[PDB]
């Protein structure tokens, strides 16, 4: 039939307490207080250059980011992998074995220089 | 997603009620008892609760819904469940 | 509005 | 302890309407068949003796079980929904704040001052609410899981701490 | 299949996010115009799934049906794969009809 | 030697770099999801060259770089099969997960552990690449089971929910 | 009601209805909300098999 | 197709068995029966690395198509005459298989006819 | 072996002569130093064994076990010093003395060139182990656990003593090398059948064989954490090592004498994996999982193939590390909630994140996820069993399925879900506990890079 | 912001399927009292949706126009040959 | 009516289909009230310890300890060798062992017979 | 609300739309339809088949090797 007076009173008291608790969960402007940190020279050039963030500065910031990423994530790893394969892995037999290229009639072999003979004359089916 | 204020809950609760043909909009109040002031029965109250559930997109359990005899108790319930303090 | 998030100690 | 006849009729009304809504989908069709269903419930609204009213309820429940939607619509955050109990992995209890390192706390001075205020509140009010529970619980112990409001100025409703300080629905 | 299936799941996720984690198609509806790009994407993805000619799914799935019809196969398996080919169009229709066509069935706070 | 082998390997190695970096400093900041999405896009772009070489002449190879152990007469080595299936599936999967990561940067934006979510996505991608390029059954099993456990951890992403764990 | 005394070692442990935890009321305020258990109340002998991660006995439409 | 109904819900002894046909000698009623000619040599098929199932009687068109595909890269649109030549050769091969199936059926029906007429008189 | 044995012996005077508060520091430092020295035993030869003296030798089977023992001692010391913080100085020194005595006995057991010396050293391990369990265990059930462990082991071991002295009287030697080089085929008679049973049953009950295993749950559960660590990690392996040594005189009798044991272990791995699915005690579940892995080791030793022996060696090493890790992980929660009941403390990942990560690693290793050495051992044994009979793949696949189920079930129930509301004493993980898990897990994964170090002498 | 809700006085079932439902019910004596709660779902920019074939044919007119231009351009290129 | 729902062990009878919910006697009402009173007493006892500011640790639960004791340590004190227990022990302990022994022994005898006559090919089986 | 309020939520009304989303959806649906039309114009054979299906019944017994029933 609805709340009893006791239920209504206790609910409103718990409601007041809960609303005070939830308001108390809000952070202050100072909060959170951060501890001191150091800035490296590589990023020290960016708080003096990218402090404006101009469209021509955004392009160069993305260029620096992308070039550093490219060298450190593509060029150095590909260097190490190419070195590894070229001078260690392929220094042992059958490590890298490549399926030989298909050879067709007419073809000229690079190594020897021979010309593959052309196929015999087709029986000449006409569409 | 936008937050929920006490005034928004009260406004939408009254909104749904004003679109119920069994309630008089010019007599509807946040303190109007659905049974006494508005003359409804508890089947109308069940329908009012389902309208609130569809309006706010969540379910009010039947043990708790049967006690919401007033629009103000409805907004209080939604505010408690949604942790709105305003 | 920012709220305090309750989490366990991450320090250790 | 138990559900009254009115309560059971109302629960069935709500459940049958929701499964009707799951079947109908479109709002006009649901409105039409919902008014028809309400007419069905209004047919025996004033029944003299409760024996045949209870028999009507039994028949209605058997019909509901036969005709229920195998997958009714479920509100996402309600039990059985797709977002049901999705946010338990973020609901850290409030006692974990005490085990924070002193350097974690120093980032939040105002919050932990307010927390000390709440802790002092809880510590102070505890004894006079155990007292009220003793003075209100009849011999033999409690008969219902209900709890009293605070009855005099300055007191807090007993066993309020974990209700008032419970984790938010979207904590982290 | 990778392309249009992943894209279809992202379209579903776009709908779900826009509808406050609602995932029931019964509470969807009218999103053809409210989500124009999600609609275009989902329609194209479902057309690719159902083997619409010269879309991505046409260059594998259509040839697959051609090969299964032409092979020395279990007759029942052939019939079942053809019937399932009808049913995939059926469930793409279900998705489009309930999520995008018709009238809004989601809560009023758009 | 032939750029095909180096490029096919480098496509796989670049995937693992954000995993090693997942404890340095970027993993604690909000730039980690974009970082891993960017390495996935770069890995996709790199993997096109093996695809193009196969498209031109059908370049295929098996690479056995590292010997792991010999069991009497059975030699178990890290062997990658860079055949049509591998060099065609790798670009497709990398493209799809590139799109998925960009999508997750919006869909999972409010997830408090979005960095760990993206890390799990990269881990699954790495295990699937191992599965796909494996030239022997043990390596394939490694990919298989790593894929399975990544699926376990990502299905039960919201671990406070009973149905997700189930 | 105890289990029947048939030499299987049940003793006096109560034989509760063989109902899964998924069949418990989800809208009630359990002391253990996930397990749907209340403190001090008798635990079914088969609790670790009837948890919601496991065997479900729930009534079905068909 | 209609052959499936004719064999299953009919007389299968009048219909060819796809596993066992041809069961009539290829020179029966086929005087001057000419053996099919191969163009592509086994070695040419080997170094073209044709898939074994691709090494059929039309494989020279396949080899021409493969060579032109390699020599047209990256123009994946060119080399379209070659694909049609290979496809038409394969189509002619398939009509040959249909012809063999129909010859099998029209010889089985005639076998039944001949034995039936012989048994008619005695 | 004296450059290993004597430093270990020197741990006792150093422990007893050190300050009251330098006990753990000194013992940990110098046991880690001894473990560093033991690594040089991994330099093995392809054909011969490392035959130092007339009384000690080392090969690829015993060197990883020696390294495991010397490594386990410091981890023991880190695990113990928490629950023994309130103890007296003399009693802490006595506990350390027991651990040192156990390590010294194990070191000499794994290198003894003679079978009777191996017997005495392997029996000597009972005394400090029993003392640890019964004196420093927590519950009243530690006494019955001690009695079970003692008398199961001794009922196994005494017939082995009789068989060993009979073999010495008839063959003239119990020297391992002489026993191998002068090997006689074992005829089919009741005399030889019972000689086989006497030679095998002690190692059978030690592993333990399913049906002879009822001491292990009691002992591994009731023991203090260091006791559980050693019991699961090195003491079970005494049965496998001894069985590998002594099966060289049991052929071809092992061809048909192994059938009851093969059946027992193949079905009991299923049985005990299923038991884990229903264990309500976390430590008991971890104890019961040891029975299944040891059943796999039993099968591998009983089928007598190079691949089976390689797999059994790798599996013993991997199980030692993983089971000790799991016991330590359970003990960290026990020291917080003072209970071993598994569903008591749930949802721990949102309170102890890095400890949840350690739990996930331990579960994954117990899963035998490739390419871990757990998986290497299990897979090698499975392949050898498949060769032995193809039908073995049904049971072993069932077992790996059930193992996955119970491992991930333990992970989910302890770490996932919602935290327990009334448990408000889950303090943050100490540096010591995290270091304990890290020192369990890091060498396990590093072994994947050099798997031949644990593949035994048949590699 | 404040999110001022629209005036509820505008919601009417007239001209929607809700009015058809109301007409059906009144013939039986019943009456739908929540009709104005659904009225927004049939009004404004939601008051017109496409059919299934129309939905599938999104962009067909412009695609066809582009196709015609392309076909004519290819015919001119052929004339250049 | 409508087609009946038949309850099962794994798909039980729903409460709304249970006839006992519709024939409620006054003594049933008193039983329900007593159940509510027991539940409220347990709830109050738990909530008093739970909300105590000066409690640290775990609220020990006698029901949990009783459950864990009954499942481990109370079983053998209350086990009796009866025809049911003995039949079940023989069937589940000894039955699978001899079943698997028969299966494996038959398989290996067939294998060995094949090997003796060389009817089993092992052309590339050099790893065992 | 907060930061990023480009699309202000509406109550019981059709949502606010931007030109870019409508233009892109229209362009890409038009692109799919143009691709289908252009490919159908150039590759009708992929839908209708390239070569006629022969009719076995029209084959002469001499072209098929079926002798009259008296040989
Ligand atoms: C080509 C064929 C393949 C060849 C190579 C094969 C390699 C293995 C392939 C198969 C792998 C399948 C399974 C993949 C992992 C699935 C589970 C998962 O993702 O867990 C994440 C989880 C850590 O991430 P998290 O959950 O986000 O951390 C949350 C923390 O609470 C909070 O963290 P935080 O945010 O504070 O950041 C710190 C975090 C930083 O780390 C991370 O964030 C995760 C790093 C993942 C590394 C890559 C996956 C693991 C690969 C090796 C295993 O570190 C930690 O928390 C401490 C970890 C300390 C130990 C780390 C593992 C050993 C050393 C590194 C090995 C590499 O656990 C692990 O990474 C452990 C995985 C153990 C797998 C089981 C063992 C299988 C066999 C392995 C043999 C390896 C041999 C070679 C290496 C030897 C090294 C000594
Ligand atoms: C991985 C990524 C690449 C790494 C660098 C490439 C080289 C490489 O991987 O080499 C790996 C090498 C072997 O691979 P490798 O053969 O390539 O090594 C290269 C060096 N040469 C050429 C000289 C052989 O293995 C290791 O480094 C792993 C060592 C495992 C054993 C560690 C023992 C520590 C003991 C601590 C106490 C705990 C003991 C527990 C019980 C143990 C029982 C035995
Ligand atoms: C050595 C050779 C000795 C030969 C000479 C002696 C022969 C006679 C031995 C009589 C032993 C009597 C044991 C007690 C008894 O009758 O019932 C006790 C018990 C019953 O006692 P209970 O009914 O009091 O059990 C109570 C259980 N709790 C505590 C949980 C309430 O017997 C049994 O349960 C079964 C007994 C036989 C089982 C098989 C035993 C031997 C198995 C093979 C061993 C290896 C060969
Ligand atoms: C069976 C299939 C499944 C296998 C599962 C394996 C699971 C374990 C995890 C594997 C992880 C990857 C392992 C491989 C990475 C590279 C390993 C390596 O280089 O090892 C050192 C290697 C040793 O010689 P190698 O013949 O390769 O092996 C001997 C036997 N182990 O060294 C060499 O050969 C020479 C290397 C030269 C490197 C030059 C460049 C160094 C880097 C740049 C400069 C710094
Ligand atoms: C007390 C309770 C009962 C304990 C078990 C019963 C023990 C005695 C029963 C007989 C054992 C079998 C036996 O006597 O074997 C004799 C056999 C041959 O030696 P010998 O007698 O010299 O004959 C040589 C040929 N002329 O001897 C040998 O070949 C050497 C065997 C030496 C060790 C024998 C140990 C007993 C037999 C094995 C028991 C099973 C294993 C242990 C199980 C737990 C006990
Ligand atoms: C709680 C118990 C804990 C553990 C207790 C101790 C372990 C169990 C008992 C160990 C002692 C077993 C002794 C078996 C001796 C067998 C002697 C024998 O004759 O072996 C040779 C025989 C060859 O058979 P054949 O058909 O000739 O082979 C083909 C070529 N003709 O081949 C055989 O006979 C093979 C063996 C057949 C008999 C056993 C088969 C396994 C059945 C399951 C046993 C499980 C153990 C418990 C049994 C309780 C009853
Ligand atoms: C799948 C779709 C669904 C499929 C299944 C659809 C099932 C539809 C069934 C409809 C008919 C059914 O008889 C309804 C029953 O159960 S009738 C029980 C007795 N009913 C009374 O009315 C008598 C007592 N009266 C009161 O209890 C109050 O008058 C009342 C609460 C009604 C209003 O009072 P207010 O609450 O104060
Ligand atoms: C107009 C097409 C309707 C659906 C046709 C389904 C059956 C297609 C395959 C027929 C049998 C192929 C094998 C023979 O013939």
């Amino acid at each position: 039939s609805g709340y009893t007076p006791d239920e209504k009173l206790r609910l409103q008291q718990l409601r007041e307490l809960r609303r005070r608790w939830l308001k108390d969960q809000e952070l202050s402007p100072r909060e959170p207080v951060l501890p001191p940190r150091r800035v490296w020279p590589m990023e020290q050039f960016w708080n003096k250059f990218l402090q404006d963030g101009a469209p021509w500065k955004n392009v160069i910031y993305k260029t620096y980011r992308h070039s550093i990423f490219a060298v450190t994530h593509v060029l150095i790893p590909v260097w190490i992998i190419h070195y590894y394969l070229k001078y260690h892995v392929t220094a042992k037999p059958y490590t890298v074995v490549e399926r030989k290229p298909r050879i067709f009639p007419g073809d000229t072999i690079l190594e020897t220089g021979e010309v593959i003979p052309l196929m015999k004359e087709f029986p000449d089916q006409h569409h | 997603a936008p937050p929920l204020t006490l005034e928004a809950i009260k406004d939408r609760v009254l909104y749904v009620l004003k679109l119920y043909d069994k309630i008089d909009p010019e007599k509807l109040s946040v303190n109007s008892h659905f049974m006494k002031d508005l003359g409804l029965d508890s089947l109308d109250q069940v329908e009012i609760i389902m309208a609130m559930e569809d309006e706010f997109g969540f379910e009010i359990p039947d043990i708790d819904a049967e006690k919401l005899m007033c629009p103000q108790e409805i907004v209080d319930y939604i505010a408690d469940k949604k942790d709105v303090y305003e | 509005k920012r709220l305090f998030i309750i989490k366990p100690s991450g320090f250790y | 302890a138990y559900l009254t006849h009115q309560q059971k009729v109302l629960r069935l009304y709500k459940r049958a309407l929701r499964h009707l809504e799951s079947w109908c989908v479109h709002r006009d069709k649901y409105r039409y068949f919902a008014c028809l269903m309400r007419a069905r419930f209004d047919e025996h609204k004033n029944e003299k003796d409760m024996v045949k009213a209870t028999q009507l309820l039994r028949q209605a429940e058997e019909e509901f079980w036969y005709g229920q939607h195998p997958q009714p619509y479920i509100f996402p955050e309600s039990p059985g929904g797709t977002s049901y109990e999705r946010y338990e992995c973020y609901k850290v209890p409030e006692w974990c704040l005490d085990d924070w390192h002193p350097s974690e706390k120093a980032m939040y001075p105002d919050y932990f001052a307010k927390r000390e205020q709440w802790k002092r509140l809880r510590r102070e009010s505890w004894e006079r609410e155990v007292k009220q529970l003793q003075e209100e619980t009849p011999p033999g112990g409690p008969r219902t899981e209900a709890l009293p409001p605070a009855r005099k100025e300055g007191d807090l409703p007993p066993l309020w701490w974990h209700i008032v300080t419970r984790p938010r629905e979207r904590p982290m | 299949h990778a392309f249009f299936k992943a894209m279809l799941f992202m379209c579903s996720g776009s709908i779900i996010h826009s509808l406050n984690d609602e995932q029931d198609i019964r509470k969807m509806g009218g999103l053809y115009k409210a989500m124009p790009f999600t609609t275009t994407a989902l329609i194209i993805g479902s057309l690719a799934l159902t083997g619409m000619p010269y879309l991505t799914g046409f260059y594998s799935k259509d040839l697959i049906i051609e090969a299964v019809n032409m092979s020395y196969t279990n007759a029942w398996a052939l019939l079942m794969t053809l019937i399932a080919t009808s049913l995939t169009a059926a469930y793409s229709t279900r998705i489009i009809f309930f999520a995008f066509l018709g009238k809004p069935r989601f809560p009023p706070l758009v | 030697m032939n750029p095909f082998a180096s490029l096919t390997l480098t496509t796989l190695i670049i995937l693992t770099i954000p995993i090693m970096m997942s404890n340095s400093n970027i993993y604690k900041t909000n730039l980690y999801p974009n970082y891993v999405k960017t390495t996935v896009s770069y890995a996709f772009t790199l993997s096109l060259v093996p695809l193009l070489m196969f498209m031109h002449t059908g370049q295929e190879m098996i690479i056995s770089n590292w010997h792991w152990m010999t069991l009497q007469t059975v030699e178990l080595s890290l062997s990658f099969k860079m055949d049509y299936f591998s060099v065609m599936f790798i670009p497709v999967a990398l493209f799809v997960t590139w799109s998925i990561m960009e999508f997750s940067m919006w869909y999972m934006h409010s997830d408090p552990f979005i960095n760990r979510f993206f890390k799990y996505l990269v881990l699954f991608l790495i295990t699937m690449m191992i599965l796909v390029t494996a030239n022997n059954l043990f390596q394939l099993f490694i990919g298989w089971e790593g894929v399975g456990i990544m699926s376990f951890l990502l299905i039960g992403w919201w671990h406070g929910r009973t149905d997700a764990n189930t | 009601e105890p289990y029947p005394d048939d030499g299987m070692g049940y003793g006096d442990y109560p034989k509760l209805p063989d109902r899964s935890q998924q069949e418990r009321d989800p809208w009630y305020d359990w002391d253990h909300p996930d397990l749907r258990l209340n403190w001090g109340e008798p635990i079914h002998w088969d609790l670790d098999m009837y948890i919601r991660n496991r065997v479900d006995t729930s009534p079905t439409p068909v | 197709g209609a052959h499936l109904a004719r064999r299953y819900l009919g007389d299968a002894s009048k219909e060819p068995d796809p596993l066992r046909m041809p069961t009539f000698p290829p020179d029966y009623g086929f005087p001057e029966r000419k053996e099919r000619e191969m163009v592509a040599t086994q070695q040419e098929m080997n170094d073209a690395q044709l898939m074994l199932q691709q090494r059929d009687y039309c494989a020279h068109y396949l080899i021409q198509l493969l060579k032109c595909k390699r020599d047209s890269f990256p123009n994946f649109l060119a080399c379209k005459h070659e694909q049609h030549d290979w496809d038409y050769c394969e189509h002619l091969d398939y009509v040959k298989r249909m012809k063999e199936f129909e010859r099998e059926r029209r010889l089985l029906q005639r076998k039944k006819r001949r034995e039936q007429r012989e048994a008619e008189m005695a | 072996m004296l450059k290993i044995i004597i430093p270990t012996t020197m741990l006792l005077p150093m422990t007893w002569m050190s300050k009251h508060n330098m006990i753990w520091i000194n013992a940990t430092v110098h046991s880690l130093l001894i473990s560093l020295i033991s690594l040089s035993l991994l330099n093995q030869l392809g054909e011969n064994s490392l035959n130092f003296s007339l009384t000690f030798f080392s090969d690829s089977l015993s060197a990883p076990l020696l390294v495991l023992t010397t490594w386990l001692l410091p981890l023991m010391l880190m695990a113990s010093q928490s629950h023994l913080s309130k103890e007296t100085t003399t009693r802490k020194k006595l506990y350390i003395t027991m651990l040192i005595l156990l390590q010294l006995f194990l070191i000499m057991t794994f290198t003894a060139t003679e079978l009777i010396l191996f017997y005495i050293l392997f029996e000597a391990t009972l005394v400090p182990t029993l003392i640890i369990i019964t004196r420093w265990g927590n519950q009243t059930e530690r006494l019955n656990a001690g009695l079970y462990f003692l008398f199961y082991t001794l009922a196994g071991s005494l017939p082995l003593l009789v068989a060993l002295v009979y073999i010495q009287n008839t063959t003239g030697s119990l020297n391992f090398l002489i026993i191998h080089y002068w090997s006689h085929p074992l005829s089919n008679s009741w005399s030889n059948i019972f000689m086989w049973l006497a030679c095998i049953m002690a190692f059978m009950v030690k592993m333990p064989l399913y049906g002879l295993h009822l001491w292990l749950p009691k002992a591994h559960v009731e023991a203090p954490i260091a006791g559980s660590m050693v019991l699961a990690a090195v003491l079970l392996k005494l049965g496998g090592y001894g069985m590998m040594r002594i099966t060289t005189i049991l052929n071809p009798l092992t061809n048909y004498m192994a059938y009851p044991f093969l059946m027992l272990s193949m079905w009991g791995m299923i049985m005990t994996s299923s038991i884990c699915l229903r264990q309500t005690d976390l430590k008991s579940l971890i104890a019961y999982s040891s029975v299944s892995h040891m059943a796999l080791v039993i099968v591998a030793i009983m089928i007598q193939t190079p691949w089976s022996f390689m797999g059994a060696t790798a599996l013993m090493i991997a199980h030692g590390l993983t089971s000790s890790m799991l016991f330590c992980l359970a003990n960290t929660n026990y020291e917080r909630v003072h209970s071993r009941t598994m569903i008591l403390a749930r949802g721990l990942q949102t309170l102890l994140p890095l400890m949840a990560t350690w739990w996930l690693m331990a579960s994954l290793t117990n899963l035998a996820l490739p390419p871990s050495i757990n998986l290497i051992g299990e897979l090698f044994i499975i392949t050898a069993s498949f060769s032995w009979s193809n039908i073995t793949i049904i049971l072993m696949g069932m077992n790996m399925m059930i193992t996955a189920l119970y491992s991930l079930y333990m992970l989910i129930t302890t770490q996932r879900g919602k935290y327990t509301h009334h448990i408000n004493n889950i303090k943050a993980s100490f540096t010591r506990e995290n270091a304990l898990m890290a020192l369990h897990i890091l060498p396990l994964l590093l072994l994947t890079l050099n798997p031949k170090m644990i593949l035994g002498p048949l590699y | 912001s404040k999110m001022e809700l629209p005036d509820y006085k505008q919601w009417k079932i007239e001209g929607t399927p809700l009015e058809t439902v109301q007409e059906k019910l009144a013939a039986r004596g019943l009456r739908d009292p929540w009709g104005r709660n659904e009225a927004w779902r049939y009004s404004g920019g939601f008051a017109n949706n496409v059919s299934f074939v129309g939905a599938l044919l999104k962009g067909f007119k412009w695609g066809f126009a582009a196709f015609v231009v392309a076909v004519g351009a290819e015919y001119y290129l052929e004339s250049q040959n | 009516s409508f087609p009946k729902y038949k309850p099962s062990r794994l798909a039980t009878l729903p409460a709304t289909l249970d006839p006992a919910e519709y024939d409620i006697s006054p003594e049933t009402r008193k039983a329900q009230a007593e159940r509510l009173a027991i539940r409220s007493r347990l709830k109050r006892e738990y909530l008093l310890q739970y909300n105590d500011p000066n409690r640290l640790g775990v609220i020990e639960d006698p029901a949990l300890i009783r459950w864990t004791y009954a499942r481990s340590a109370n079983i053998y004190p209350n086990f009796r060798p009866t025809p049911k227990t003995s039949l079940l022990g023989a069937l589940f302990g000894i039955g699978p062992l001899f079943f698997w022994y028969y299966v494996f022994k038959t398989d290996r005898d067939k294998k060995e017979k094949l090997i003796q006559e060389g009817k089993l090919d092992q052309t590339f089986n050099i790893s065992y | 609300a907060g930061g990023g309020v480009h699309i202000e939520p509406r109550y019981r009304q059709f949502p606010q739309l931007t030109r870019s989303q409508l233009i892109q959806a229209e362009f890409f649906s038009a692109t799919m339809w143009f691709w289908i039309l252009w490919r159908f114009w150039h590759d009708s054979d992929a839908v209708l088949g390239h070569f006629p299906y022969p009719d076995p019944s029209q084959w002469t017994d001499e072209e098929l090797g079926i002798l009259p029933d008296d040989e």
